[PDB]
């Protein structure tokens, strides 16, 4: 008889919960198994946080699993993060995430044995850096919060422009539930350059939409570069028609996310089975201190696949264990209307056959960013000279 | 005179500012609260 | 009112010669009285540390939450900040796996350990390689989380010092692949500086030593030196590792359990204190363990500002920003039977190099004993000064000379050291010639006698 | 300076590469034997 080995998942509905029990089943089908048999076992996210490690500890390392999953609480508001849940298998040494979008994910700290196959924001940064590739731009602002987000896409967006190419010029932060931000309007506008670039959630760029319009400067040479959060819920009716914006293939409903993770964790299974200690987890959470030592093994392992020919694309891992060659679509508002302008399949922008329409009433991309003939003169205080 | 001449020799506007203190590079060597300095002068060019 | 603190040991470590503490009762001048609750743990699991901490905050109202264990893993003080989550309790790590650092933290969490963060060992490892004259240095770094504001935080301290540093390159190393392209090796072949940070894990630094033990790098002349968490524990020595590897690292020796014990206790006692004695308004005490949505409006954060700024028995015992002790106790080992001794203590800003000789090349073989100056404050020779109190230490070449007097009280006599910097003709050229000779001496004053003279017939 | 290597024993202890680490000229002459010379170079190709 085959070993009867476990996974573990944490999903929300029940019917992901049959699309992974299918998912296992056909990973025990199309893959060759001669001495191992893949077991489905998930999860519900709980409201509580104590009855949810009690849940893990008591369903899912009770079970003795190897490879656990996440996706996301199904819940309107943000106030009990899946982040703590990550520090369970912290304990028996891997999560892979299937919806988690905010860098913090990325560092290696907290999350030692963590690994993603969906791209978070700072990766949409990196579509920015290709649209530097499109008109060529130069001097650019980065308008980020006071957390850790601003702060990754900081150091993101730092880390991409290391060679002899363009450069930043000032970085603007904000504490998150200030409404009052005038003076960054003001300092924003004082400087050169017109390159704005948005980062942020929705009351805060609800806010600079405020500050922005009742100034006056969404005209011509205004650029408003800004992500997925920017042009949805109550943030969008305050944005500009023309404003460019992105927007993430298949959102929700990520079956292909699923089916590819039960394959490339089943690959990982049938692929790591064939060395030779291969150690088993313990059972449960009771009369348990040693932790695992296939851990960073089994890290590497994941990290190591590639499925040219997968679902959602081109399955790659980078150093950090996030993932390569995202899918996304460049978009505008155009009439309190989001149309579709360009998509980004991995390696280079296609656009369509809409034109693209600017805030400030342009149509045509000038060749400068931005010039004039007003130049600053400074100078210090001495009697023979001034 | 020299800005006159500058000025009239190339087509272009300029604003002469007067600065009033802070001409030593900042040497941040007294210690302030531990925590993280940042160039501010030295050069003295980019503020705003 | 008697607040409930609770004391949780893991450990195998019988706790009956622990919980004896005889530092109450008497010790109790504030007007809140604590009392102590010390529980054991032999289980090192995080169903049994939820399950210990919801039933015993279930069954007692505690406040002040003291976690200290024995192991290894960090990854279990994250769970802590877990507790924090549904209690925002101040946990205070005092030894065991809340005793490492970890950046970056939640600004909403009340987490503090007394764990040297990597800006203060930075500073120690500065002081030892400043103190040692060792200006030209190579800086060895891999793809730690954390090493951004290492070579930052170096570069910005050389850059802005009056010490003439000397940066070669900070290289970088990976890990991932084994070194069969020869490209580590290219990496580590140009490093011809004495001394050698290095700034990674263990299973890394072993091959990073194992690679170097090929390459020409852990010899005469080269002196490596790692942090706390590359080291790890003292007890496993390997074979990789040469001879000569200053360490930093936490003293865990003459510091006694009950007395980190009874610091907790007086922190969080005096934290919990100085609102009720300033603000006189103070609210209750934490609710059940799933019942978050109704005392989360009764936690304030105000007490957060008392937790940066504590003193205790006079000495700055606080702590800062970050989460971290301010003055955290160090010790520097070094690797020979190959086996880590200490051989100074840094306290406060100073540095203590006693148990140790001052020359850090052994003269075991080379040289033998050493050689003793003695001069007199002259005009043209030899200039003595009085160290500033700013820094009391001397600087470029002013050789440190000391001076022994006695205080004459009445008819008694004493014995105090005050310590001078000289400089002149005889220092420049006593420096000129020992620099090419190469030998360890001393400078020193007289006191009594001056210049030799005839007294009746001697 | 005149550096002398003792070829009687496997370079095990880290002293002949430590001898020949120090060695920044751009002419460096040799004297020995063949055998001797083969892990002369052999050790002088992994030091650099």
């Amino acid at each position: 008889d085959p070993k009867i080995v476990n996974i573990g998942a944490v999903l929300s509905t029940k019917k992901h919960e049959q699309i992974f029990r299918e998912a296992v089943n056909q990973a025990n089908f199309f893959h060759f198994t001669r001495k191992i048999q893949l077991n489905a076992t998930s999860v519900t996210h709980r409201p509580n946080a104590i009855q949810m490690a009690l849940s893990v500890c008591e369903d899912l390392i009770s079970s003795q699993v190897y490879a656990i999953l996440v996706s996301h609480p199904p819940a309107p508001t943000d106030h009990l993060t899946p982040t703590p849940i990550s520090y369970t298998a912290g304990f028996y040494r891997p999560v892979i995430g299937l919806t988690t979008r905010m860098s913090i994910y990325s560092d290696k700290s907290i999350h030692l044995s963590f690994l993603r196959t969906v791209p978070p924001y700072s990766h949409q940064a990196l579509v920015w850096f290709e649209m530097m590739r499109l008109f060529n731009w130069n001097h650019v602002i980065l308008i980020v919060s006071d957390d850790h987000e601003g702060r990754a896409a900081q150091k993101k967006l730092e880390t991409l422009l290391e060679e002899k190419e363009s450069k930043a010029d000032k970085v603007l932060q904000f504490e998150p539930g200030t409404k009052n931000l005038t003076a960054l309007l003001l300092e924003a506008k004082e400087l050169e350059a017109r390159v704005i670039i948005l980062s942020a959630s929705e009351d805060d760029a609800t806010a600079v939409y405020k500050s922005a319009a009742m100034l006056d400067m969404t005209g011509a040479g205004y650029v408003w570069l800004v992500g997925e959060r920017e042009i949805s819920g109550s943030a969008l009716r305050y944005a500009p028609d023309g404003i460019i914006g992105l927007q993430l293939i298949n959102g929700k409903n990520e079956s292909a996310h699923i089916s590819d993770a039960v394959a490339v964790v089943a690959q990982a299974i049938h692929e790591l089975f064939e060395m030779e200690q291969i150690t088993d987890p313990p059972r449960g959470c009771v009369g348990n201190t040693n932790i695992w030592k296939t851990g960073p093994l089994f890290k590497r392992v994941l990290m190591s696949s590639k499925y040219p020919d997968g679902v959602t694309g081109r399955i790659e891992f980078n150093e950090d264990g996030d993932r390569k060659f995202a899918q996304y679509s460049i978009m505008n508002l155009q009439n309190r209307k989001l149309v579709q302008v360009g998509i980004f399949d991995g390696s280079y922008i296609i656009q369509n056959d809409r034109k693209i329409i600017w805030p400030g009433g342009e149509t045509e991309r000038p060749q400068g960013y931005q010039m004039s003939t007003r130049l600053k003169i400074v100078t210090i205080h001495q009697e023979p000279f001034v | 005179d020299l800005l006159i001449k500058l000025a009239r020799e190339m087509d272009f506007t300029y604003e002469v500012h007067l600065v009033a203190d802070g001409k030593f590079g900042t040497q941040e060597r007294v210690n302030n609260s531990n925590a993280a300095a940042w160039n501010g002068m030295m050069g003295e060019l980019l503020s705003g | 009112p008697n607040m409930d603190i609770a004391v949780i040991l893991v450990g195998t470590t019988e706790e009956v010669a622990i919980k004896d503490v005889h530092e109450k009762d008497d010790f109790h001048h504030l007007p809140v009285t604590p009392r102590v609750e010390l529980v054991t743990m032999q289980e090192s699991d995080p169903k049994s540390i939820i399950t210990r901490i919801c039933d015993l905050m279930s069954d007692k109202k505690v406040q002040g939450v003291v976690f200290g264990d024995d192991t290894d893993q960090e990854a279990i003080a994250q769970i802590l900040d877990f507790i924090s989550v549904q209690t925002l309790t101040p946990i205070l790590g005092i030894h065991g796996g809340s005793s490492m650092i970890m950046a970056d933290k939640e600004e909403a969490s009340m987490f503090f350990q007394f764990g040297p963060s990597i800006e203060q060992q930075a500073s120690v490892m500065l002081n030892i390689m400043e103190e040692y004259d060792w200006y030209i240095f190579s800086i060895v770094t891999t793809y730690f989380p954390g090493y951004q504001d290492f070579e930052n935080k170096v570069r910005s301290t050389i850059e802005n010092s009056f010490v003439g540093w000397e940066l070669e390159e900070v290289i970088h190393l990976d890990m991932s692949l084994d070194d069969i392209d020869s490209k580590i090796q290219n990496q580590l072949k140009k490093l011809q500086s004495p001394v050698i940070l290095l700034y990674c894990t263990k299973e890394e630094a072993t091959y990073i030593f194992e690679v170097a033990h090929s390459v020409g790098l852990t010899g005469y002349g080269f002196t490596w030196i790692v942090p706390s968490l590359v080291a790890g524990d003292t007890d496993t020595v390997p074979d990789e590792f040469p001879t000569g590897l200053i360490s930093v690292s936490y003293d865990e020796w003459d510091y006694d359990l009950p007395a980190r014990v009874r610091d907790g206790i007086a922190i969080i006692t005096t934290a919990a204190s100085t609102m009720l004695s300033e603000h006189n308004s103070i609210p209750q005490s934490k609710s059940s363990c799933n019942n978050i949505q109704e005392s989360r409006v009764y936690e304030a954060h105000m007490l957060k500002r008392y937790l940066i700024n504590v003193t205790f028995e006079g000495r700055d015992l606080s702590f800062s920003e970050d989460g971290y002790q301010m003055h955290p106790k160090l010790v520097i080992i070094l690797l020979n039977e190959r086996k880590w001794e200490r051989v100074g203590k840094y306290k406060d800003r100073s540095l203590k190099m006693w148990p140790v000789f001052d020359l850090y090349p052994n003269s075991e073989e080379h040289k033998d004993e050493h050689l003793s100056i003695v001069t007199l404050e002259e005009a043209p020779f030899v200039i003595v000064e009085d160290v500033d109190p700013l820094s009391g230490t001397c600087m470029r070449n002013t050789v440190p000379c000391r001076k022994q007097i006695r205080p004459e009280n009445r008819t008694e006599e004493g014995g105090n050291y005050i310590k001078r910097c000289c400089k002149g003709f005889c220092i420049d050229i006593l420096k000129k010639i020992a620099k090419t000779v190469k030998f360890t001496y001393d400078l020193y004053l007289v006191t009594n006698g001056k210049h030799g003279k005839k007294i009746n017939g001697v």
